[PDB]
């Protein structure tokens, strides 16, 4: 049940897998929706934008 | 953006103007690019068509128009800037494609 | 009249300035103080694991 999918959860990572996506960080700004932002934002200061 | 008042420029980690001060109008208007994206062409091959398709990376499908050169460039690159064959994407917004 | 003040005399050197989001100098490293701020200055950074 640990290495197994869950229907429970959105996306089709068992528990191990959702463990193993929160233990990584990034010293960049990460890769998330960057270009619906630096557009008519009023914070575009952020090392992606640039 | 919060500006002190003994400062005139701002800058980036780039070394480049983000924001400066307009000394007629105090308002801070920001030195950006101007909207800017990336264009790569999907083809199926010359060989058998000459149907093409545009992907720009990571744009949305509302602000294409007026990233690209929709006032400036002529009305063969203007039938890519809109159309009915829009699709959105997580890569970013395709048009020609179906 | 009860006062005082004091008298430092400049050195060419090396620091590190660090800018906070608000814009203004809120700590400084010397790299030629300590080996300890001189690798802090060496790698850019005020924290090294
Ligand atoms: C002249 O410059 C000042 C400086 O901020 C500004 O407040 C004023 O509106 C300007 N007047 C005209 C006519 O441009
Ligand atoms: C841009 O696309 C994102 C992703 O679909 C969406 O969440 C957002 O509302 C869109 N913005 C506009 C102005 O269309
Ligand atoms: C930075 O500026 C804001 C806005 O004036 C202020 O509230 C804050 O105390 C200042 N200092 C820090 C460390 O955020």
């Amino acid at each position: 049940s640990q290495i197994l999918p869950d229907p429970s959860k959105p996306s089709k990572r068992s528990f191990i897998e959702d463990l193993l996506f929160n233990k990584v960080t990034l010293a960049d700004a990460g890769f998330i929706k960057q270009y619906g932002d630096c557009l008519g934002d009023i914070a575009a200061r952020d090392l992606i934008c640039a | 953006k919060k500006f002190l008042p003994f400062q005139q420029f701002g800058r980036d980690i780039a070394d480049t103007t983000d924001a400066v001060r307009d000394p007629q109008t105090l308002e801070i208007l920001d030195i950006t690019p101007c909207s800017f994206g990336g264009v790569s062409v999907i083809t199926p091959g010359t060989n058998t068509s000459n149907q093409v398709a545009v992907l720009y990376q990571d744009v949305n499908c509302t602000e294409v128009p007026v990233a690209i050169h929709a006032d400036q460039l002529t009305p063969t690159w203007r039938v890519y800037s809109t159309g009915s064959n829009v699709f959105q994407t997580r890569a970013g917004c395709l048009i020609g494609a179906e | 009249g009860a006062a005082a003040y004091y008298v430092g005399y400049l050195q060419p050197r090396t620091f590190l300035l660090k800018y906070n989001e608000n814009g203004t100098i809120t700590d400084a490293v010397d790299c030629a103080l300590d080996p300890l701020s001189e690798t802090k200055c060496t790698l850019k950074s005020f924290t090294v694991e």
